[PDB]
């Protein structure tokens, strides 16, 4: 069946560039339009780009026009999204989705790859071992934030478990 | 050149077996140049990808039960769930594809009223309860990965300063 996997996301500085790739598997890739749709950290959906079944027609919203370029290779069954001059508003989870030309826009979505714009290094140019211990000091703080998330979800799971046991 | 998609309400607390109605208001008319009205309804399970539910106002996507219904009148479009089941919970998004730029709605979270209280989950079946417990793991793993990527954001300048040395 339809299987779309996405890759290429990661860290990037403001004004940097990055290219995302979506590998399609399970259908004739050249008979359906493709699109990129991103989801902000505030869980808001935004349409990024749309390319026709063969690539002769591309569509972008004014927010990413000129900076983003959608493309496709029907022989490799791959979809591409080239990003340049990346801004802080582009930090989101990017999904690649298939279309049905003339009926609906997004019928099957991939798992999504996260692009995070990284906004400080002028001061860090100093003692090397002090940088080493600052990098190791950041780890317990991450573990505590992760444990806070785990504790919150433990509280969320408790009523469901209680209802299961109360049967 | 922008059409606003106003979804309402923001949260619809319902119990199992109840009727649900979500509305989506368009700032401008949304008829396509070919005469069609490309109003779509998407449902996103927590931690998962969005899935198409309704297309062209009132046409059900393949696999969507008859409990889901769509309707519209020009600028007001309404999605209706006759009998809300546990599989229907999640965030619903309305979308337009008639005028560039194609815009999405704010989202409407369909949730269980007083689902935090276990007394109001005793009517549920064990099967649906274990499914509800499984539905939290993608949510939690996503939030954990966001924290990890934030600390990768913080770790890279120090790593680059070491690479310079
Ligand atoms: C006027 O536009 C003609 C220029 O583009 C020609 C591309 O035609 C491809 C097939 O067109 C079928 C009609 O499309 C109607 C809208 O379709 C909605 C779902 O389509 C998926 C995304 O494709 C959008 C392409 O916009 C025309």
């Amino acid at each position: 069946e339809v299987q779309l996997v996405e890759s290429g996301g990661g860290l990037v500085k403001p004004g940097g560039s990055l290219k995302l790739s979506c590998a399609a598997s399970g259908f004739t890739f050249s008979s359906y339009a493709m699109s990129w749709v991103r989801q902000t950290p505030e869980k808001r959906l935004e349409w990024v780009a749309t390319i026709s079944s063969g690539g002769s027609y591309t569509y972008y919203p004014d927010s990413v026009k000129g900076r983003f370029t959608i493309s496709r290779d029907n022989a490799k069954n791959t979809l591409y999204l080239q990003m340049s001059s990346l801004r802080s508003e582009d930090t989101a989870m990017y999904y690649c989705a298939s279309a049905y030309d003339g009926s609906y826009y997004f019928d099957y979505w991939g798992q999504g790859t996260t692009v995070t714009v990284c906004s400080y290094e002028f001061l860090k140019s100093w003692t090397v071992e002090d940088l080493q211990k600052r990098l190791l000091a950041l780890d317990p703080m991450m573990e505590q934030e992760i444990e806070e998330i785990r504790q919150k979800y433990q509280s969320k799971r408790q009523p469901i478990l209680d209802a299961i046991e109360a049967k | 050149m922008d059409v606003l998609m106003t979804q309402t309400p923001l949260s619809l607390p319902v119990s199992l077996g109840d009727q649900a109605s979500i509305s989506c208001r368009s700032s401008q008319s949304i008829v396509h140049s070919n005469g069609n009205t490309y109003l779509e309804w998407y449902l996103q399970k927590p931690g998962q990808s969005p899935k198409l539910l309704i297309y062209k106002v009132s046409n059900r996507f393949s696999g969507v039960p008859d409990r889901f219904s769509g309707s519209g009148s020009g600028t007001d479009f309404t999605l209706k769930i006759s009998r809300v089941e546990a599989e229907d919970l999640g965030v619903y998004y309305c979308f337009q594809g008639s005028h560039v730029p194609w815009t999405f709605g704010g989202g409407t979270k369909l949730e269980i009223k007083r689902g935090s209280d276990y007394e109001f989950l005793k009517s549920w079946t064990v099967e649906d309860l274990q499914k509800r417990l499984l539905a939290l793991d993608p949510m939690m793993e996503q939030e954990i990965e966001e924290i990890r990527q934030k600390y990768q954001c913080k770790r890279q300048p120090i790593l680059d300063a070491i690479e310079a040395k």
